[PDB]
C-alpha cells in the first residue's frame, strides 16, 4: 500500500481531499509535493474525480 | 536521448548562482548582460547587471521502452536437441539434452 | 473512458513561445514547437507544440494563447507540412499526430480573419521503411513485418513530462499614462505586480485596482507583471520560471511508440538460371532491394548489396 | 557520438550513466532560450551504419532467433550417441523371418 501526503495527514492514495473542479490551486499544491512517489499515479487519476 | 532544459532563471539588477542537481551530464552556466523580451514588452528595466541563467541535463527518450537495444555478454553455450528415436518399433519424441 | 485520459491537461493552458521563422520575421507565436519526433516507420510524427488539443476554450479543436486570452478554432484549419503537405491524424494535450513525407523542416500554420500565423523549425523529419526494400511512399499489397509505429490512442502508459509554476509573463498593455502620472490597471480576478525605479528602489502587489504612482513621470520606467496561480505550463525554455523549488506534476504523453504491423512490398521474382555449381541471378528491382547472399560452410564470404538497376549477379 | 553514449543500466533503472558532449551556449540578445550544442545520437548513428545481422551472415548456416538467444540448425560437429539396452528387447532368431 502507498499514503500520500499533504500535511502530517497520511491519507490513501486512491481517496484524495480535494478535487480540481472544487479548488484551482490547492490540488496542484497537492501534486506538487508529491511527485516522488509511487502511487502518484493512483493520486492523479484519484486527485481529478470526485 | 532527449537533452532536458530547465526554464530560464531572470533576475533583474541582480546576479544568480549555480546550484547543482547531479543529473546526467549537467551543464549550468549563468550569463550576464541580458537584456531579454517576453511577448508583452521587455522584461527588464536595467540595462546591463541582469543575469539568465541556463541548465540543461540528459534524460532518455519518452520511447525507451519499446525502442531500445541490449548489450550482453556470452560465454558457454548450451545444445539442445529435439530428436525423434525409435528403438524396436516404439517411437518416442523427446528434448534430449546432448 | 477518454474523459479519464483528458483530465489531466485540464490543469494546463497554452502558452506563447518564440519562433524563429515566423510569417514574416522572428516573433512571438501561439504555435511555437518543442520538438519533432520522427521515429515510427510509415510516416507517422509526433510535435510537440506550444499549443494544445482535444480541449475548448472539445473534439476535433486546437487550443491557444493569444497575448493572454485562450482563444480556439477547428482543427482542419490547421496545416502543416514538410516537403509535401502533411495529414493531421489526431491531438491530445501539448501533442499532435501527423502522418508526414520526409524533410528538413516543419511549419505549422493557421489562419484566422486577416492574420496569418506560422512557425517554421528547422527540425528534420526522415521516413524509416520496412524490410529490405527502401521504398518513399507505402504501398498497396506485398507481406506483413512487425513495426514500430506511434500509436493513435492517447492511453496512459509509463513516460511523462514534467510541468510547473509559469512565471511572471510582463505586460505592457496593463500600465499607462495618467495626465500627470503612471496608471496599472490589472485585469479582474488577476493580481498584477509592480516594480518601478522612480524613487529609490520601488516595488508593489497590487489586486483589482486601477492604482497609480506618484514621482513616476514616465512610464518606460515600470513594469507590469501578470500572475497566475493555477493553470501549469510545460518546463520550456522559452518561458521564464517562478521562485523556490517551481514543481508541481507530471503529466504522461500520448501517441507512443508500439508495437505494430507494417504492410511491405515484395520484390518481382528473380530468374534463376543454373549451371555447374554455380547459380546465375536475373534482377529487376522495382525500387531499391537489398540482395544478400552467404554460403553455408566454415566461411561463410556474405555479399551484402543494394541493388536499384536491371542487373545480372553470378 | 557512437553506442552506448547513453548507458542505463536496467530499462528502469533510474540512474543512467551519459556522456553526450553537451555544451551550454550564450542565448542571443533579446531572446529568451536555452541554446546548446552536443553530439547527435549515437543510437542513431549505429542504426545508420549497422553491418548486418548474424542472420544473414553467421557461418554453416545458422539461423539466429531472438526470444532465448539461441542459433538453430548449424551443420556442423557430430553428436555421439550411448545405448544401454536391456537384454528383454533382443527377440530370439526364429521368431522372426530369415
Amino acid at each position: 500500500t502507498t499514503m500520500c501526503l499533504l500535511a502530517n495527514v497520511t491519507f490513501p492514495c486512491a481517496q484524495p481531499p480535494i478535487c480540481y473542479d472544487r479548488k484551482p490551486a490547492e490540488t496542484l499544491a497537492m501534486l506538487s509535493v508529491n511527485v516522488d512517489n509511487p502511487g502518484y499515479d493512483e493520486l492523479l487519476e484519484a486527485a481529478v474525480k470526485c | 536521448y532527449k537533452t532536458g532544459m530547465d526554464s530560464p532563471a531572470i533576475k533583474c539588477c541582480g546576479s544568480q548562482e549555480c546550484t547543482p542537481t547531479y543529473r546526467p551530464d549537467e551543464q549550468c552556466k549563468v550569463f550576464t548582460g541580458v537584456y531579454p523580451f517576453m511577448w508583452g514588452g521587455a522584461y527588464c528595466f536595467c540595462d546591463t547587471e541582469n543575469t539568465q541563467v541556463s541548465k540543461a541535463y540528459v534524460m532518455k527518450s519518452d520511447d525507451c521502452l519499446a525502442d531500445h537495444a541490449e548489450a550482453y555478454k556470452a560465454h558457454t553455450a548450451s545444445v539442445q536437441a529435439f530428436l525423434n528415436i525409435t528403438v524396436g518399433e516404439h517411437s518416442i519424441v523427446t528434448t534430449v539434452y546432448v | 473512458s477518454t474523459e479519464e485520459l483528458f483530465n489531466e491537461y485540464k490543469l494546463t493552458r497554452p502558452y506563447m513561445a518564440r519562433c524563429i521563422r515566423c510569417a514574416v520575421g522572428s516573433c512571438h507565436s501561439p504555435i511555437a514547437i518543442e520538438a519533432v519526433k520522427s521515429d515510427g516507420h510509415d510516416g507517422y510524427v509526433r510535435l510537440q507544440t506550444s499549443s494544445q488539443y482535444g480541449l475548448d476554450s472539445k473534439g476535433r479543436t486546437m487550443r491557444y494563447d493569444m497575448h493572454g486570452t485562450i482563444k480556439e478554432i477547428p482543427l482542419h484549419q490547421v496545416s502543416l507540412y514538410t516537403s509535401r503537405p502533411c495529414h493531421i491524424v489526431d491531438g491530445h494535450g501539448y501533442f499532435l499526430l501527423a502522418r508526414c513525407p520526409a524533410g528538413d523542416s516543419i511549419t505549422m500554420e493557421f489562419k484566422k480573419d486577416s492574420v496569418r500565423h506560422s512557425c517554421s523549425v528547422p527540425y528534420e523529419v526522415k521516413f524509416n521503411p520496412v524490410g529490405r526494400e527502401l521504398y518513399t511512399h507505402p504501398p498497396e499489397h506485398g507481406v506483413e513485418q512487425a513495426c514500430q509505429v506511434y500509436a493513435h490512442d492517447a492511453q496512459n502508459r509509463g513516460a511523462y513530462v514534467e510541468m510547473h509554476l509559469p512565471g511572471s509573463e510582463v505586460d505592457s498593455s496593463l500600465v499607462s499614462l495618467s495626465g500627470s502620472s503612471v496608471t496599472v490597471t490589472p485585469p479582474d480576478g488577476t493580481s498584477a505586480l509592480v516594480e518601478c525605479e522612480c524613487g529609490g528602489t520601488k516595488i508593489s502587489e497590487t489586486i483589482n485596482k486601477t492604482k497609480q504612482f506618484s514621482q513616476c513621470t514616465k512610464k518606460e520606467q515600470c513594469r507590469a507583471y501578470r500572475l497566475q496561480n493555477d493553470k501549469w505550463v510545460y518546463n520550456s525554455d522559452k518561458l521564464p520560471k517562478a521562485a523556490g523549488a517551481t514543481l508541481k506534476g507530471k503529466l504522461h504523453v500520448p501517441f507512443l511508440l508500439a508495437d505494430g504491423k507494417c504492410t511491405v512490398p515484395l520484390a518481382p521474382e528473380p530468374m534463376i538460371t543454373f549451371g555447374f555449381r554455380s547459380v546465375s541471378l536475373k534482377l529487376h528491382p522495382k525500387n531499391p532491394t537489398y540482395l544478400i547472399t552467404r554460403q553455408l560452410a566454415d566461411e561463410p564470404h556474405y555479399t551484402h548489396e543494394l541493388i536499384s538497376e536491371p542487373a545480372v549477379r553470378n | 557520438g557512437a553506442f552506448g553514449d547513453i548507458q542505463s543500466r536496467t530499462v528502469s533503472s533510474s540512474d543512467l550513466y551519459a556522456n553526450t558532449n553537451l555544451v551550454l551556449q550564450r542565448p542571443k540578445a533579446g531572446a529568451i532560450h536555452v541554446p546548446y550544442t552536443q553530439a547527435p545520437s549515437g543510437f542513431e548513428q549505429w542504426k545508420k551504419d549497422k553491418a548486418p545481422s548474424l542472420k544473414f551472415t553467421a557461418p554453416f548456416g545458422c539461423e539466429i532467433y531472438t526470444n532465448p538467444i539461441r542459433a538453430e540448425n548449424c551443420a556442423v560437429g557430430s553428436i555421439p550417441l550411448a545405448f544401454d539396452i536391456p537384454d528383454a528387447l533382443f527377440t530370439r532368431v526364429s521368431e522372426t523371418p530369415t
